[PDB]
């Protein structure tokens, strides 16, 4: 009935300090950490467990650890608005970044800070009684969220062993990009979350600046437009374990579901409903209309097209004020459609879930308010295209060692290289392998 | 050399009557040209009901 | 993150009068030393730059290094100059007589103590200490020899920090010294061994952007020195201000030097704009980018426009869209495709901050890779060779006690530095 | 039940504003699309649905697309009173116009702008549940008209298939001209047109003008006036979908009615009692007096003669007050005039239909309140004189390569011509050859 | 859908001083650059001419190039001079000496590099970009040599757009220059070639149609040049506000030009008429197709009654119906049926704007392509031979370093186009 969240570097952070926002304007915790007199009246309700945890005085705090190696991110959470609501032990700082280096984060400056992180983790899960697993957030460009993340993953799966970890993870998009060395991170980064973790998200900024123009009609979007839009996927996912609902989804039911071979764990997201206030007044919104929209590449937020390869499985969620039987009236009509197509051995395709509370609406927010929304995530093999491309930009870079140098000098040896290189190499090989149209019966 | 804050809120003042400022605003949506009702339940046909 | 300075010989000094003026400025620091600032930004980040003495004042960590004490009589006799730390003011009793040799060997070895004392005894009190930064001329006789040396006991004190070098170096255009080459080839051949990453400008450039850019009638050193001073202060602006992306010297140097020799860069700073146009041209990121490529705002006199871009950075200030700055940079790379290296998917990196410099709403600091600064090292090459076949002024040097060596080896390791530049250039992927 | 509009171009989103304000005024749609009177329980009505759509708060929205390659028409749609009654994606612009050239609109700049279009169709036939054909408006004379009609029909015929598709259509005057280049666009406009619709009206603005200074008494007309006739023409042929009669008529009886051979679809129209409100209280207006007018050519909205030709079907619409005896007594009546003629082969030439909603009046517009009114749409060989003028004009124009550099620099070759003026001919000698007497029954 | 506009010359320069203020009159804009029109039709197509400057100002987008600053500090010192951006005056050292070689070959190549780099940067700020206007005389030197290596810079770089150019060709009565001859056919072989579409406009004509029209006792260079701004400013109209049947500077070049060497036009606006006679006789387009239709009324010495109307354009400006304009232009065709060319079924385009311009009714502007052409050319060209066969003043063009060889292929260019207006004006069926 709880889940522990891990913050790293600032994509991880930012993305955090959203997804917190929301979190406390959905349950009714003020900035401070209290709660007013007329929600806690009449009633006594343990929903706020799955995120926060009540003192004795009845002071809420939040399950959440901020780790990043410089400082100035989490000196604004220490200097802002929040600066109550988070235990000041939760908030870990060092004194310098990992540079764009992973070698940096995971062998030279992570493994100074590394114990102290475990020390709180630790403490935290000492204080639970239903831990039902951990929700990473991290960014596989930058140097400390590649080392740092994995180096901080290998540790918790050893000491914490079968308990499930579930990342969400801004991977490098395909044209749009900020630094060089983004291929060597992603994918070393890449070779250690595929031995420690059961499902990752995949998300690219190009795609959510292409919903942001094409659904909203924001011309110029900046990073708090994106950060909202994560938060309200997470809220999606995580909604089942707080409220109410017909069917209802344990976090260990996403893993059972998604994920047929132990390597093939890597999904693809999407969320139907957004839009402006202008559009929704001049639009009815039932099941079938936002059914019909999870299934449309221009509803996606990772930059892909899924009508190059064919789904495994897909994790339908509908929340707000939807009847069983209007989604399995749009399940059978999307079944029916020709331009989407499952591999043969995966008949049974889908899975739903409902829930009655609806999607909250945040004062400064872009997003309408709407009786319903659902979203996806779904296992694909078209996400081999996305690694393919990684593998030809790392090529081109690692033929004459552009900058080997710097990762060999912070501690790395050059052999590192082609052994991830190899593995991520092995893994296009196993969604080729894996999406077999058909074997002989000779 | 910058004339206070009186001069720039007018400077400010006078430049949202661009078409630029109007129809691409930084971080937002551009407002609308009439009057909206957000309904209490929101946006979207209430589902139908029947009978037990 | 606190960062040192040195500032050497009477181009040094001046540049830094004018930086100090700047850095004290932005974060409201009174010539008397009081904070008189009107936010709190200010203040959260002034340990960057200036040490606390007892009561309200600020002192700045910085050396002040020169043979004779004219210019740091000046400097310390100038309206800011009171805030300098006396002890930190180091000087000889006689001349650097424009002499590369004078200043390494004989007076450079008899006070170099006493500065590495000052140095040692401002780095070991900074809790956490990030890069040196070094402002001096190549063509002169202090600026080379001492800077080129004390650069050397820095580097074999801290060879895990950054080193930083902000250098003037002398054009065939406008020469005010005769024996220019001799001492820029020794300075460049120290450099290229020592340094992490070094900027390069040439004074031309500075004439060129205050004649045709400002329009300015009559420009003075203190312009250029001015112009110096606001690319100086821009660099380093993500160390002491929030930001949405954040960025730092080291995060520099990973992202810019694929090799360890190619660490000379170009610089430039955007919004240059006369009084009279200002009112007709409004900032934008489209607006900045097309300054920010124009070689007409770049300050050496190679012109990109011969060469190809390895790599680039761009750092922003102030309040702006992130998808505008990814794709103004991706459509710049991809309409002038073939000046820029193919083996390389994405060679600019963008940063962003949140606060502009004051009195702009929005500004960028470029630095550049570019192979087209081989022209101005062989150019400096061809005078030096032109004077050494004939043995022109070399008694003086002699005298003092170089072997000839000594300029054979600093001109086949120039030689070296221009071949490696020029094959990358004329490059295939194969 | 539902009809989806499609209104290309400029001729067809002006005769379009004119058609949405008449419907929205016969049903009672205000302009922000909204609904006067009592909504309790006790009546219920639902005669709108064909074109329009409800919102859960109530609010109606039109079922139609406005489409421009230039900005200014639907720009002025967007700011005109219209503004809250359309969706702002359903009215779509490009960038530029097509420029007189039929080549431009189909092969250089329409290419980009189609899928939009077929998106926006797409999500309209998905609102549907017995969706009955397409009503399209264009002229055939400039270059978006032609050559994005041509290319939207094709991608529509494709796609949906059976569905019946109405064209109207404004064909280049005999004398009256407004382009120089009209007679190659309206050729290579008829080629594509042959194959991909299923009845097409054909109208000329000189025959309007006519009508409307011998009947109406406007000495000025303006393009206002045409466009409201229009209106009125779609609303009478729509009218027997939408509410109750005597004798109703499906969209398929069209077909299967007007339709002898799968070639000869292009019919004339005309409408009966355009009149002025000064004449109409001095006159009774019986049946049988329209009857007789709609059969004079003084009636016609096409500038042809039908004494030069044979009829093969008539379809009679008649709305208000009328009796089916009535109809019948003036059936037989035109059946008995000597200078009326219908092929031998057509021995029951007429198809009636009677509705009971009179034809609503405009506030500004200039037709009189009348109590009953007949439209008239028939097929007849006389119009093959319409085509082999076009013709003549093409044949002089094109014998020196008149403009020809122009559609071969924008990508249509020289063959193009050759052909479309090769299937104009065939199908002239079609309407030879199904006009010629039978020889003998043996 | 925006235009750049291109002045060179003290003629185009003038007249572009007086377009300029006609259509800041038109749309409201104060001398100072702040909106203050009185409808919001003139606020939603301002983009058209202008970019936008910093709180409220409006800018136009017009670059200005001359080789003796004489005319820039004049029309700097004009009434709405203050408008024009301040980086946008190009000018030189010395004069073009009346001599199209030196325009085009010596000082041309020196300055040609910036007017291209600002084309450059106005072009590319445009979202989407229709094309070039251009206002110059061919008679002159540094308007017809710097003026076409303009038009061929621009045609290299920008294709796909349209090109437009008015020109004021020499007069056959009163010639201010001795080697007209020269300039004018070197221009014209550049032009036919280059041009997409070129207006031509005598001195002569404008003249007669003060005299006899106006009734001006005096007339002055600035009513010829308000004449020209007239019409200029009307053929855009319909680019820029709504109407009943919308056109555009592409659909009026395929609707006007059968072949492409045949795209010279002439020009003509109607409602010119002297204020004593205004009161008695009202607006009508009956009367304005009258007037238009005058040879009186046409701005080129050629007269229409000499030849035939391959094709013609009417631009309506005002609330009319559209029966009354197609049944003028049918009445006209058929009355006149000798006049107008026989192949093509109808000769006369008509377009229908709603907004005239101040103070006027209605207007309409009328652009005629017409086989009496011919005359113009010819005379220069005879001119021209008259002058070549003796080597008259050869010697200066050479010594800039012309080859004679481009002397006889530009007069042998203009010949062939002389031949071809005659031979489509004899054609016959057969
Ligand atoms: N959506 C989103 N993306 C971000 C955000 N911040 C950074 N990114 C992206 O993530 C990548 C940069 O990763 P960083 O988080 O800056 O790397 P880091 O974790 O700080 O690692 P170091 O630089 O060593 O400190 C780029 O692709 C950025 O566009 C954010 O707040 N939201
Ligand atoms: N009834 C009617 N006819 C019109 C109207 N506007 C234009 N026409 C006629 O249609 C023909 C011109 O076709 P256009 O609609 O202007 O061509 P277009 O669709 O705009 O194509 P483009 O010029 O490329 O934009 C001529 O015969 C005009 O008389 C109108 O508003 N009503
Ligand atoms: N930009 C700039 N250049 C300077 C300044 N002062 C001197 N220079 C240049 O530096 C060179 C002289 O070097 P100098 O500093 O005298 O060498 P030193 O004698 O070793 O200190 C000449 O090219 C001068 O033009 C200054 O304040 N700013
Ligand atoms: N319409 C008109 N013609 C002019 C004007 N100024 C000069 N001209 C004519 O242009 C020719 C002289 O060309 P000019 O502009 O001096 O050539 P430039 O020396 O290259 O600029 C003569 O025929 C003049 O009559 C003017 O303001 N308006
Ligand atoms: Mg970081
Ligand atoms: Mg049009």
């Amino acid at each position: 009935r709880e889940a522990i969240c891990i913050h790293i570097g600032q994509a991880g952070c930012q993305v955090g300090n959203a997804c917190w926002e929301l979190f406390c304007l959905e349950h009714g915790i003020q900035p401070d950490g209290a709660m007013p007199s007329d929600k806690t009246i009449g009633v006594e309700d343990d929903a706020f467990n799955t995120f926060f945890s009540e003192t004795g005085a009845g002071k809420h705090v939040p399950r959440a650890v901020f780790l990043d190696l410089e400082p100035t991110v989490v000196d604004e959470v220490r200097t802002g608005t929040y600066r109550q609501l988070f235990h000041p032990e939760q908030l870990i700082s060092g004194k310098e970044d990992a540079a764009n280096n992973y070698a940096r984060g995971h062998y030279t400056i992570g493994k100074e800070i590394v114990d102290l992180c475990l020390d709180r983790i630790r403490k935290l899960a000492d204080n639970c009684t239903g831990l039902q697993g951990f929700l990473v957030y991290h960014a596989v460009g930058g140097g400390t969220g590649s080392g740092l993340g994995a180096l901080l993953l290998e540790r918790l799966s050893v000491d914490y062993g079968k308990k499930s970890k579930l990342g969400y993870t801004v991977y490098p998009s395909p044209q749009v990009s900020t630094a060089v060395v983004e291929p060597y991170n992603s994918v070393l980064s890449t070779h250690s979350l595929l031995e420690h973790t059961d499902v990752a998200a995949m998300l690219d900024n190009e795609a959510i600046y292409d919903l942001t123009r094409r659904n909203l009609d924001i011309e110029r979007p900046t990073y708090t437009n994106l950060n909202r839009l994560i938060g309200q996927v997470v809220s999606s996912l995580t909604a089942s374990l707080r409220f109410d609902g017909a069917l209802n989804v344990d976090l260990t039911e996403f893993q059972t579901n998604l994920v047929p071979y132990p390597r093939i764990h890597f999904v693809l997201t999407s969320y139907a409903p957004v839009i402006s206030a202008e559009k929704a007044y001049h639009e009815q919104l039932s099941v079938s209309e936002i059914s019909n929209a999870v299934f449309e590449p221009a509803s996606m937020m990772t930059k892909c097209d899924p009508r190059h390869g064919k789904y495994m499985a897909c994790c339908l969620m509908y929340r707000g004020d939807v009847v069983p039987k209007d989604v399995n009236a749009a399940v059978a009509t999307i079944k029916t459609k020709r331009t989407i197509q499952f591999v043969d051995w995966s008949p049974t395709g889908f899975k739903c879930g409902i829930n009655y509370q609806p999607p909250t609406v945040v004062p400064g927010g872009d997003l309408a308010k709407v009786q319903r929304a659902v979203c996806m995530i779904a296992n694909s093999t078209a996400i081999a295209e996305v690694f393919a491309r990684i593998d030809h930009k790392f090529d081109l870079m690692y033929s004459k060692r552009a900058f080997v140098h710097w990762y060999v000098g912070e501690g790395m040896e050059e052999g590192e290289f082609s052994e991830a290189r190899e593995d991520l190499a092995a893994l296009e090989k196993d969604y080729e392998e894996v999406g077999a149209e058909s074997a002989d019966m000779d | 050399e910058t004339g206070g804050r009186m001069m720039a809120l007018m400077e400010q003042q006078l430049e949202r009557a661009y078409l630029s400022n109007v129809r691409r605003p930084l971080g937002k949506v551009p407002a609308a040209m009439y009057d909206v009702q957000v309904p209490h339940s929101g946006f979207g046909i209430p589902s139908e009901k029947s009978e037990s | 993150r606190e960062i040192v300075c040195v500032q050497a010989g009477q181009c040094g000094n001046q540049i830094g009068s004018k930086f100090w003026e700047v850095i004290s400025d932005e974060h409201g620091v009174d010539p008397t030393g009081t904070y008189q600032g009107d936010s709190d930004l200010q203040l959260e980040r002034i340990n960057v730059y200036f040490d606390e003495a007892t009561g309200g004042r600020y002192v700045p960590r910085s050396v002040l290094i020169d043979l004779e004490p004219g210019t740091m009589d000046s400097v310390r006799a100038g309206p800011y100059g009171q805030i300098f730390r006396p002890d930190n003011f180091i000087f000889g009793q006689s001349g650097a007589g424009n002499n590369w040799a004078k200043g390494h060997y004989t007076e450079g070895a008899e006070l170099i103590d006493s500065v590495l004392d000052v140095c040692c005894k401002e780095a070991e009190s900074c809790d956490c200490l990030q890069g040196f930064q070094i402002c001096h001329s190549l063509g002169g006789g202090t600026g080379s020899g001492m800077g080129t040396l004390l650069i050397s006991k820095l580097r074999e004190q801290y060879p895990d920090r950054i080193m930083m070098t902000f250098s003037i170096i002398p054009s065939p255009k406008v020469s005010d010294t005769v024996v220019e080459p001799y001492n820029t080839t020794l300075s460049v051949h120290q450099l290229v061994e020592n340094s992490d990453e070094s900027m390069c400008i040439d004074n031309e450039a500075l004439y060129d952007i205050c004649f045709r850019t400002l329009k300015l009638t009559t420009p003075t050193f203190g312009d250029l020195n001015h112009l110096v001073s606001a690319v100086v202060s821009g660099v380093t602006c993500c160390l002491r201000f929030p930001g949405q992306l954040n960025s730092d010297l080291r995060k520099l140097a990973v992202n810019l030097v694929p090799f360890p020799r190619l660490h000379f860069f170009m610089m430039g700073f955007a919004p240059l704009t006369s009084r009279g146009s200002q009112q007709y041209r409004g900032l934008s990121v489209p607006e900045l980018t097309q300054q920010m490529f124009d070689a007409k705002n770049m300050m050496q006199a190679a012109d990109p426009r011969h060469g190809r871009y390895l790599t680039a950075s761009a750092l922003f200030r102030g309040r702006m869209s992130t998808k505008e700055v990814d794709e103004q940079m991706l459509n710049v790379q991809n309409k002038n495709s073939s000046y820029f290296i193919e083996w390389i998917p994405n060679n600019i990196k963008s940063s962003v901050c949140d606060i502009p410099p004051k009195g702009l709403k929005m500004a960028v600091t470029f630095i550049g890779n570019n192979t087209c600064i081989q022209e101005m090292f062989r150019r400096v090459g061809e005078q030096f060779t032109l004077m050494f076949r004939r043995k022109a002024f070399l008694h003086w040097y002699t005298g003092e006690g170089m072997d000839e060596m000594e300029f054979t080896e600093a001109e086949s390791n120039m030689n070296d530095l221009v071949s490696e530049y020029q094959q990358y250039q004329d490059a295939t992927i194969e």
